[PDB]
């Protein structure tokens, strides 16, 4: 009967990753046999995708070969964390979506206490397609997230753009901002211990609206590794390898158009 | 600007000292202004806004020295209005202190003077401005008349309630709290976009034209006032009763260690 | 000018900038023969703060800018504070800090772990010297105590308390009392200290001065985290109070006006 | 919409 049935012994395996893309009020959800993909977009330039594969869930059954509904992400996250944001004391989740015109059902249980949520779903609007293929990627860098987490959290937000330079030559990998105070450059050498993979065949310099890229910090903090790619269009791809509380690996992705 | 009443007290027991601090901290959250009642055997903190609060301390259980007298022997009481934050700030020094002295003074103006002895000796003196309430108004500062509840039920873990309520606050400001005589209590918020219901069970009920045990008594309240009360409960009490008068009021009867706390939240509509 | 800072002194420099930022909105830089001078004043110029870093505080110190006159400049405090805003990261990540004059911008390079380099190109304004002489020895009254003692003394007050009164009472007691300018009354808080807490107390009894606590916290915070002694030199009410700290290779002194 | 295509050296 139910189009989508998902269950978790630990609700944080869903809520934690969703928080990393929470920079808009609403989000589009896609449920296939692979798992759940939640998409958040803004200004038709930036898009964040959270991927929670079926293997994460203790139970994940889907009927039709694609179930898509839009929802209030803020309300969803409020409900998923209804028993607190800092609990061996877990909170089980059972997620049920009947179909079009029906609300998303959430059954959360902690210590015998049961919270039942029913969130109405809106008309899904067309999800942007950034058409980002690996066969068109010019430069690619994989970094240890820990050594970049706090340096990124500090980039001057008074600046309008974040300029990313990737090059086979010095400074190899540079993040630049241009705010009121002046110029600021953050450089990572290709020989660095933070640099796990360096594949820059061509010098590329792209600029992106920093307001669009700022929420990706949330993903960076949760990630253990981060992959940075630009293509022949200048489009940016940020992929975050996230290890949840069960040691399982899920992914968050950020696309952003050039400025 | 004279007053023929007086009050002097002292705390030397560290447990009582920390305990006295937690209470002032709790009160500061519930209201900005509070009335302190001093009697030869008790201290009361009174709120009467529209939420009422009756907090009662038995003096012998905190003070090793305690002495007071009202204006008259017949009416041996003292009613003091003060800003809750002032007492809280003053008593934050008293936490893990060596000794605490409190005294009614009138240096520049009538004050509740809190002297705190810190150990290197260092003395911190807080002069808490107080408003002496005339005897005429004492009638408006008595114990609240407790109506017979339709349902009385033991509260769940207050820390669990707080977590649920504060997250529910992010969604709506109108909360329905309901309970029956079958150990069940629900917290319900409901908007056009989302309905949220939290189910507590096996809570138990205190004993004593009887009603169905499954019949649910409820009341619509301001969720911020419930959250106010729950946030002020840093520690889970030895006794936590939830009394509901259907569509009129919820009454919380708490007893933790020495301290009794009566909190009343009126129906919103 | 070129100033190269290494080791623990990097965080120390950062703490000084933090301390100065709680006084004024503009940071004045002036490399001298006896070291780098960082100064500021509050909006009404009723407060004056100065940190002097000895040449040997730096791994490399060149006051002169070859081809230029001697640097006398000011930068927006918030801008300079931004470079050192997280002290916890200064310690863990930053190994070296280089401050130099490129002739357009003031360059601050942070040489960090794993070969990471962060470069700040700050804009500045050529301006007047902020040097002003305030001799402590001219003050009749003084006291000295560990900064942590005074930190404890100020703890009971509200964080929003603007002004505090420092006074000398009977029994050579040192009194800190909250000050309030007068239709609802404010709670008066008085911290009372024994002279045992003080390393030196040279002040007639009955003498009291009222100054800005917010600004006093600024200097005190630096001296606390460095575990240094703090001297307070003062005179009559209405006359400025001079707050001094001394380390092996740096000097810090704050000058605060007092109420009349 | 397509599932994630990890670019990590896994």
């Amino acid at each position: 009967q139910y189009s989508l049935v998902a269950s978790l012994d630990n609700v944080r395996n869903l809520s934690t990753i969703l928080k990393a893309i929470h920079f808009r009020e609403h989000a589009t959800c896609f449920a296939t046999k692979n798992g759940i993909k939640v998409t958040v977009e803004n200004a038709k330039c930036v898009q964040a995708n959270a991927f929670i594969q079926a293997g994460i869930f203790q139970e994940f059954k889907v009927q039709e070969e694609s179930v898509t509904f839009r929802i209030n992400l803020t309300v969803l996250l409020d409900c998923l964390s209804i028993f607190g944001s800092s609990p061996g004391t877990l909170t089980a989740l059972r997620m049920c979506y009947q179909g079009y015109g029906y609300p998303l059902m959430l059954f959360l249980e902690e210590g015998g206490v049961v919270t039942v949520c029913k969130i109405n779903t809106q008309e899904p609007e067309e999800t942007l397609d950034f058409d980002f293929c690996s066969t068109n990627v010019i430069n690619k860098i994989i970094l240890q997230s820990e050594g970049l987490r706090e340096a990124f959290s500090e980039l001057d937000m008074t600046s309008e753009v974040l300029q990313i330079t990737m090059s086979p030559d010095k400074p190899y990998f540079r993040l630049s901002t241009f705010g009121n105070a002046g110029s600021s450059h953050l450089d990572y050498p290709k020989d660095s211990d933070l640099m796990e993979a360096f594949h820059c065949n061509q010098t590329q310099v792209n600029r992106y609206k920093i307001s669009l890229l700022k929420p990706s910090t949330k993903a960076l903090v949760l990630s253990c590794k981060v992959s940075i790619r630009t293509d022949n269009r200048g489009f940016l791809s940020l992929q975050y390898m996230i290890r949840n509380e069960d040691g399982q690996i899920c992914f968050v992705e950020y696309y952003c158009c050039p400025d | 600007h004279h007053h023929h009443h007086k009050f002097r007290a002292k705390i030397v027991d560290g447990a009582c000292l920390n305990h006295f601090t937690r209470i002032s901290n709790m009160i500061a959250k519930l209201a900005k202004t509070c009335t302190l009642r001093i009697s030869p055997d008790k201290l009361n903190f009174i709120l009467c806004d529209g939420v009422s609060m009756w907090c009662e301390l038995e003096q012998e259980n905190f003070f090793n020295e305690f002495q007071m007298e009202g204006v008259s022997a017949e009416n041996n009481e003292i009613y003091l209005e003060l800003t809750s934050e002032n007492l809280s700030r003053a008593l934050k020094t008293a936490q893990n202190a060596r000794a605490l002295k409190i005294k009614l003074t009138n240096k520049h103006f009538p004050c509740l003077t809190v002297s705190v002895e810190l150990l290197s000796s260092r003395i911190v003196t807080h002069d808490i401005p107080i408003k002496v309430i005339p005897r005429k108004l004492w009638k408006d500062l008595q114990e609240p008349v407790v109506p017979d509840p339709d349902v009385s039920i033991y509260l769940p873990v207050l820390k669990t309630m707080k977590s649920v309520v504060e997250k529910m606050k992010n969604i709506s400001n109108h909360l329905v709290i309901e309970a029956n005589l079958d150990g069940e209590l629900n917290l319900k918020i409901e908007t056009e976009l989302v309905c949220v219901t939290t189910h507590f069970k096996d809570l138990g009920n205190p004993p004593l034209e009887d009603r169905n045990v499954e019949h649910m008594a409820e009341v619509h309240i301001d969720i911020r006032k419930l959250l106010q009360f729950l946030a002020g409960q840093q520690v889970n009490p030895t006794k936590a009763l939830c009394n509901i008068v259907n569509n009129k009021m919820v009454h919380f009867d708490l007893l933790h260690e020495d301290v009794s706390l009566q909190y009343f939240i009126p129906a919103l509509s | 000018m070129k100033c190269l800072v290494t080791g623990g002194n990097v965080k120390v420099l950062g703490k000084a900038v933090h301390s100065l930022s709680r006084i004024g909105d503009e940071l004045y830089l002036e490399p001298l023969e006896d070291g780098l001078s960082l100064r500021t004043v509050n909006s009404s110029r009723s407060a004056y703060a100065c940190f002097l870093f000895a040449p040997l505080f730096f791994q490399q110190y060149q006051a002169a800018t070859p081809g230029q006159d001697l640097l006398r400049c000011k930068i927006l405090m918030k801008s300079f504070l931004s470079v050192f805003r997280s002290l916890a990261m200064l310690e863990k990540t930053v190994e070296k800090c280089c401050i130099s004059l490129n002739s357009s911008r003031l360059v601050v390079q942070l040489h960090c772990k794993f070969g990471v380099r962060k470069t700040h190109n700050l804009s500045f304004q050529d301006c007047e010297s902020l040097q002003a002489v305030f001799d402590p020895a001219s003050c009749p009254h003084m006291l000295r105590a560990p900064a942590r003692v005074l930190g404890e003394a100020v703890l009971p007050f509200s964080p929003a308390l603007a002004e505090v009164t420092l006074g000398i009472g009977r029994g050579r007691r040192v009194i800190l009392r909250s000050y309030h300018e007068e239709t609802a009354k404010a709670m008066v808080t008085e911290m009372c200290l024994g002279e045992e807490d003080f390393q030196q107390l040279q002040a007639q009894e009955g003498v009291a001065i009222t100054f800005c606590l917010k600004e006093f916290r600024g200097l005190l915070s630096f001296a606390e985290s460095a575990n240094l002694n703090l001297s307070i030199h003062f005179d009559a009410p209405g006359r400025p109070a001079i707050f001094t700290i001394k380390d092996s290779l740096l000097d810090g002194h704050f000058v605060l006006a007092t109420l009349s | 919409t397509d599932w994630v295509d990890p670019s990590f050296d896994d």
